[PDB]
């Protein structure tokens, strides 16, 4: 069967070079023409989407809770000793905060002291290119208490009972919500409540909180909570590099070499979950010390 | 060695019939007339077992479903199914928690082909179940004598020689010799297509078997008459169980609808392969896991292959049956109902499937004029003048000449399909007059017979003499049925117009002449004359002589002659001329005699008038045949004797340099080498029979088919095509269908496969550029199996474009049912169009919540993470696994939607091949329904509470649902454009590649 590649008339594969060449040009013309077409259609597009804003936000209105030593799943084994062992989990911590010191917060006019305390959310103007480029309100390492504490705490971390912090997703525009006044659901382990977004920790079922010995958060004003005055992020291109807040957490009299489960809580009424999302607003994390 | 035994089936029959009377006794060992002792005969039954053919194998039903699980297309759709698994097992060691989407894919494959078996074997079992229905035939007795105590015995019980009374009426029990006859004549129709029955006669006729009178045929019947003979062959042994049993020891043959789609697998496998591997090359090349890649080149393989396809063929080729069901016309195999289209020459039998296989009178002549009587079976047909008192002089002596009348059950039955006993020849003629001249059973009583004259065979004639009621003439009247030869001495008055006039000799130039002219034609020729008897020279009562000659033999007054003949069916001679429109080549096979077959083919259209046999010209020009040359001839006659001797290269140069073309005289056998040699030019041949001669042809046939109840129930089993009502007619509605049919396939077929490019691009630049999955698996599904199918039956409905009668049959090898233009069309162009919008949609989804396109390359890895839950966008948003994973679900269901949408168009624009939309019309109701259909399905596919949950699938935000409303419309253009343009530009390069 294989005779069609030549013949008397020599079509190649069949088909004779001029007719080759007209479906080419045809092809290559018309292939042409579709592309031109589909790019116009999307030139459009570009132009309903204004640069400063998203067209539609419904699907981030319960938002996320990230870690920072984001693990293959979610869990932390490791030596005490070995370097290598926990080596990983650490390397990114730093990477991260690499954008936290106060070197990059120099600029004076890109970045404005908050404060040390929390305050009314800072409100800047309505989003709009007519107002300038906007300000990113600063946030200083030595927040975290004794926690990537330079001076005053070892950069080990992961020598012994390792800090872990949790990560507000960064949504354009949210303006966090103080809890309800009404404290049925709310457990106080907090005073203050106006200005401060309530953060809390617990063992995943009654048998890991027998487990877990005690745990401390440290942050700012001596609260576990966010910065009202730092939200809302506005725009990430609005404001380059703007810095979102971290909250952390340390552990205590914990049981070494045996896997536990640790559920983080955020609370607020703008908050809500998801028996299918489990970083939905809510935090899971498996952990194992193992020396 | 069974080759052998075929070819010894093939050769044509031999037997030993001429002996001295003692000689056969010296064989057999039975005494002439004393039967035999019942010692000789239970000896014998064990050795050649009992008189009955050996039933063909039963086939258990639970086999046949196998057989549509297996097929063709379906085993193509296994290997996917397998291929699903084999790369799952792949993917499961590999992969950790990996995704169940190709699992499933498998299961769903699977499922359709043993749906779509389950389906199909439902209809053909139908079939042959209500086959049964018409199937029930009974027993006959046998009827022997035996030790000269005359006892009958069960057919079966029946055995080697033994004596037989064949009376008129029994059916001949098996095949025998003759020792003494009184004219019994018998059916040889359905073994050797002998319209006419021949008179059995104990001594030796013909060298051919079949031809000599003293041998008998099973299967036939004594008509009139009777006789007594001695076996010869029985059971298997039987001429007819020989022949049964070489038709069903034959080759279905494949049939041509199979065919193309073997070739079109062919192709849909071929761009598979050089997708895949092409892929394959650059997926290694883009560095990913051998292991990967292999995944890869399978899921392309496997997504490329149609899904819902199969059920869409499936389910139109049973609609176009259905119809022919309506009107009588079943199929007992779905393929077989493109053949009718497909076929470029038939060849046809002429008693039984033509003919009505009755004596019937065919022309008048009175008052020196002739009058044709009508012909057909229903009474359509013109009538005679019946004014002149001719008429009824010659009526009255048909009436009252003939011997029988009519059984006493048949009520309501029409007056030509009702049976009687004795001679055909006397029936017809009870008939005409039933018709025509008022009633018989009375008019038979009315005027009281007195003497009758039955056959005799020395000075033979055959007449009666009655009464008159008629007060007019009180004097007897005499009426003489005979020979013409033996009459013309009988009469010598004649009379016209109720005048009695002499013998002129002119007038007897044109008895004569007219004589010749029937005997042409080939009815048989029959002469009525009656003088009145008179009162005053004999006695108006008893007065009456049997032994001595009393009553004026001679110097009778003639009327005229009647003509009998086996005409064709009522819509016969229409059919032909149509097909003859659409360039079929029509060709007749029978073993009947030239003479009769010749007038035949000239009436029904096979033989255009004017056009001259070998033989005609030889006659034109008073010589020698031997002179003209053949090539003058554009017709030519083949009498059977001249075929044994011919050499298989003869008939190639027969056929091609002829068109009307007859044979005659044939064997069955002979028939068979025929269809061979019309398949040996590489051409599709079909068969139409009627007895059992035609059940070898039907079966090698591309396609067989015979009448429901006028037929031999062999040859009914053997044909792909059943036809209840008998009407021939039927034949030109099937090619019809057959052509019609063919078209909206290639309709259909571009439908569903124009979807896959849409369908499987995603999947491409999805690994290529390492975006988030543009359109789920799922999804697909939903596409190849869910939306589309109620579009893509409705494609069959499509009526038809233009005249087709007069497109000229297609080529096998060369209009193939899916060419490389169709691919060109929709793979290469169309279906780019079709996906490009459903990208279109995706990139506008995802920017429309800060996805930006120029962003969204290279994400995936990041993207189908598990664990990263701070996915941050181009506007700088971050989001958890869950959601973005929602988004792409929810980016998923338009893609699904588009694709409907997208789809709209397709639907319309192959509905026509070359026609504008409104030149053929959205008359189509299931297509628009469908439109509908699919579109509410959609709609309500992502608005359903919780399809998120269960299929994966969101509700769409509403300004998505016009997305890619101008890629349709765009689509739409193209194609109308294109299709008009061929219209004006008749031979244009835009035919030779667009056209599909
Ligand atoms: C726009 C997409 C479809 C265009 C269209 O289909 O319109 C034509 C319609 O017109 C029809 O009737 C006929 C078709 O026989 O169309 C002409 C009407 O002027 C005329 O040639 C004839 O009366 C029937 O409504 C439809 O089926 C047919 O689609
Ligand atoms: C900080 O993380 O670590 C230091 C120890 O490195 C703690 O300051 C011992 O550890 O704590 C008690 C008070 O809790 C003192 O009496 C001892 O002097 C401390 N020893 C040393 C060597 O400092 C400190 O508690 C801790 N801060 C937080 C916020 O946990
Ligand atoms: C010339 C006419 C026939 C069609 C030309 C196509 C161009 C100009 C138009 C026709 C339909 C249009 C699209 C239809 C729907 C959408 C979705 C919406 O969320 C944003 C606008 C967008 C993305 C439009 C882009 C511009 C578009 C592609
Ligand atoms: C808080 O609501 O209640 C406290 C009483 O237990 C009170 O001391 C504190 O100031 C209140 N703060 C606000 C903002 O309501
Ligand atoms: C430690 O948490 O738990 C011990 C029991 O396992 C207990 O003896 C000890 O006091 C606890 N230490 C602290 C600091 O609370
Ligand atoms: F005349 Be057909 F051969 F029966
Ligand atoms: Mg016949
Ligand atoms: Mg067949
Ligand atoms: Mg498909």
């Amino acid at each position: 069967k294989k005779f069609i590649w030549n013949s008397e008339k020599k079509e190649f594969l069949g088909r004779t070079g001029g007719s080759w060449f007209k479906i080419l040009l045809f092809y290559v013309i018309f292939y042409g023409c579709l592309a031109g077409i589909f790019i116009g259609t999307i030139q459009v597009m570009l132009l309903t989407i204004s640069e400063f804003k998203p067209t539609y936000q419904d699907r981030v209105a319960p938002p996320g809770l990230t870690q920072i030593p984001q693990s293959q799943k979610t869990e932390i084994s490791f030596r005490p000793n070995d370097p290598q062992s926990y080596e990983s989990y650490v390397v990114s911590i730093v990477r991260f905060l690499e954008k936290y010191k106060d070197l990059a917060q120099k600029d004076d006019m890109i970045f404005e002291d908050c404060g040390n305390v929390p305050s009314e959310l800072k409100e800047r103007g309505e989003y709009n290119n007519e107002r300038g480029e906007r300000k990113v309100c600063r946030f200083r390492l030595e927040w975290l208490g004794n926690c990537s504490g330079l001076n005053d705490e070892t950069y080990g971390y992961k020598d012994g009972k390792p800090c872990v912090i949790i990560k507000l997703n960064r949504v354009l525009g949210f303006k966090p919500k103080p809890p309800k006044n009404e404290s049925l659901e709310t457990y106080p382990v907090m005073k203050y409540n106006p200005y401060v977004l309530p953060v809390h920790c617990t063992g995943k079922r009654d048998e890991d909180k027998e487990k877990v010995g005690t745990m401390e958060y440290f942050g700012l004003g001596g609260y576990p909570g966010f910065p009202l005055q730092y939200y809302p992020y506005y725009g990430k291109l609005l404001q380059p590099k703007y810095l979102q807040p971290l909250m952390a957490v340390q552990f205590t009299n914990l049981t070494m070499d045996t896997e536990i489960r640790i559920e983080c809580k955020a609370y607020g009424e703008n908050i809500g979950y998801s028996e299918k999302d489990r970083f939905q607003g809510r935090f899971d994390v498996k952990i194992e010390v193992k020396s | 060695k069974e080759r052998d035994m075929d070819e010894l089936k093939k050769e044509v029959s031999m037997d030993d019939h001429k002996l001295s009377l003692d000689e056969l006794h010296r064989k057999y060992g039975t005494d002439l007339s004393r039967g035999l002792t019942p010692a000789r005969a239970a000896e014998i039954l064990a050795r050649d077992g009992p008189n009955a053919l050996t039933p063909p194998p039963t086939t258990p039903e639970w086999v046949k479903f196998c057989r549509q699980l297996f097929g063709g297309f379906s085993m193509l759709l296994w290997i996917g199914a397998i291929l699903c698994f084999l790369a799952y097992g792949i993917q499961a060691a590999t992969e950790e928690e990996p995704q169940n989407d190709n699992l499933y894919l498998g299961v769903v494959l699977s499922a359709v082909v043993i749906i779509t078996g389950c389906f199909s074997y439902y209809q053909e079992a139908k079939s042959s179940k209500i086959m049964e229905s018409f199937k029930n035939m009974v027993p006959q007795q046998a009827l022997v004598i035996r030790n000269g105590e005359k006892m009958s015995i069960n057919a079966e019980e029946v055995v080697v020689g033994d004596l037989v009374e064949v009376k008129g009426g029994d059916r001949i029990p098996a095949d025998l010799r003759i020792i003494s006859a009184n004219g019994c004549k018998v059916d040889n129709s359905s073994l050797t297509g002998e319209s006419e029955p021949q008179t059995r006669s104990p001594d030796f006729t013909n060298e051919n078997p079949l031809e000599t009178r003293n041998i008998a045929f099973f299967s036939t019947n004594c008509v009139e008459g009777t006789a007594r003979g001695i076996v010869v062959y029985t059971g298997d042994r039987t001429v007819m169980g020989r022949i049964a049993t070489l038709a069903s020891g034959l080759e279905g043959g494949q049939t041509p609808i199979a065919a193309e789609i073997e070739h079109f697998i062919h192709i849909i496998t071929g761009v598979a392969v050089f997708l895949g591997v092409s892929f394959f090359i650059l997926s290694l090349i883009l560095e990913y896991t051998w292991l990967e890649a292999v995944i890869f080149l399978i899921g392309i393989i496997v997504a490329n292959v149609p899904e819902g396809l199969l059920a869409t063929v499936t389910v139109c080729l049973t609609l176009t049956a259905k119809r022919m069901a309506r009107k009588n016309c079943l199929v007992k195999n779905l393929e077989a109902v493109e053949t009718l289209g497909s076929t470029s020459t038939i060849c046809s039998d002429k008693t039984g499937t033509l003919t009505q296989n009755r004596m019937t009178v065919a022309h008048m002549w009175s008052d020196n004029q002739i009058h044709e009587a009508d012909t057909t079976e229903n009474q359509s047909g013109v009538s005679f003048d019946k004014t002149s008192a001719t008429w009824l002089a010659l009526s009255r002596i048909a009436g009252l000449c003939n011997r029988a009348v009519f059984q006493a059950n048949q009520e309501n039955l029409p007056i030509l399909k009702r049976a009687v006993a004795g001679d055909a020849s006397e029936s017809a003629l009870l008939k005409c007059i039933e018709l025509c001249c008022g009633s018989v059973k009375e008019m038979r009583e009315r005027y009281t017979k007195i003497v009758e004259i039955p056959f005799n065979s020395t000075n033979k004639y055959q007449l009666s003499i009655h009464k008159n009621p008629n007060t007019a003439e009180p004097r007897h009247l005499l009426v003489m049925k005979g020979a013409p030869e033996r009459i013309l001495d009988r009469c010598s008055s004649i009379l016209i117009h109720g005048k009695e006039q002499p013998l002129d000799e002119e007038l007897k130039d044109a008895f004569q002449n007219a004589y010749l002219e029937l005997g042409g034609l080939g009815e048989r020729v029959l002469g009525f004359c009656h003088l009145f008897l008179p009162d005053e020279q004999f006695p108006e009562g008893f007065q009456f002589d049997t032994d001595d000659v009393n009553f004026p033999l001679d110097n009778l007054c003639f009327v005229g002659l009647i003509s009998m003949i086996d005409p064709p069916r009522a819509a016969v001679p229409d059919a032909v001329g149509k097909c003859r429109s659409a360039g079929i080549k029509v060709i007749m096979v029978t073993g009947d005699h030239p003479i009769t077959a010749k007038a035949i083919a000239k009436g029904v259209g096979i033989i255009s008038e004017g056009n001259e046999t070998v033989e005609d010209i030889a006659a034109r020009l008073n010589i020698p045949v031997s002179q003209v040359n053949p090539r003058d001839a554009k017709a030519c006659v083949v009498h059977g004797s001249d075929l044994k001797d011919m050499t298989s290269e003869q008939l190639d140069d027969i056929l091609k340099y002829h068109t009307e073309i007859v044979f005659a005289r044939t064997s069955p056998q002979q028939k068979l080498i025929i269809v061979e040699g019309c398949q040996r030019q590489g051409a599709i041949v079909a068969v139409t029979g009627d007895g059992v001669n035609d059940s070898p042809a039907s079966k090698k046939a591309d396609i067989g088919v015979a009448m429901g109840i006028a037929g031999s129930d062999v040859s009914k089993q053997a044909a792909d095509m059943i036809l209840l009502d008998d009407n021939f007619a039927s034949i030109v509605t099937g090619v019809e269908e057959g052509r019609l049919i063919f078209d909206n396939l290639k309709k259909s077929i571009a439908y569903t496969l124009t979807s896959n490019i849409p369908e499987i691009t995603p999947f491409l630049i999805f690994i290529i550029a390492n975006i988030p999955l543009p359109l789920g698996t799922v999804t697909i599904l939903c596409i190849d199996l869910g939306t589309d199918m109620v579009p893509a039956i409705s494609l069959a409905y499509e009526q038809a474009e233009s005249d087709i009668m007069k497109r000229q049959p297609r080529n096998p090898k060369t209009d193939k049912l899916v060419n490389e233009q169709l691919i060109s069309m929709a793979y290469g162009q169309i279906g780019m169009i079709q996906a490009l919008g459903g990208f279109f949609t995706y990139f506008v989804i995802l920017a429309e919540n800060g996805f930006l396109p120029i962003h969204l390359l290279g994400l995936r890895v990041n993207w189908d993470d598990r664990w990263i839950n701070d996915v941050e966008d181009s506007y700088g948003q971050q989001w958890t696994y869950e959601q973005r994973k929602i988004v792409e679900f929810t980016c998923h269901t338009p893609f699904f939607v588009t694709i409907v949408v997208v789809q709209w168009a397709d639907l319309v624009i192959c509905k026509t091949r070359r026609n504008s939309v409104f030149q053929q019309g959205m008359k189509n109701k299931i297509l628009i329904f469908g439109l509908f259909e699919e579109t509410a399905l959609a709609a309500f596919l992502s608005y359903c509470p919780g399809m998120g949950v269960a299929l994966r699938m969101y509700p769409l935000k509403p300004t998505w649902w016009f997305c890619a409303f101008p890629y349709s419309l765009l689509i739409f253009v193209y194609d109308e454009v294109r299709k008009l343009i061929i219209r004006r530009r008749p031979g244009g390069w835009v035919e030779k590649e667009t056209y599909y």
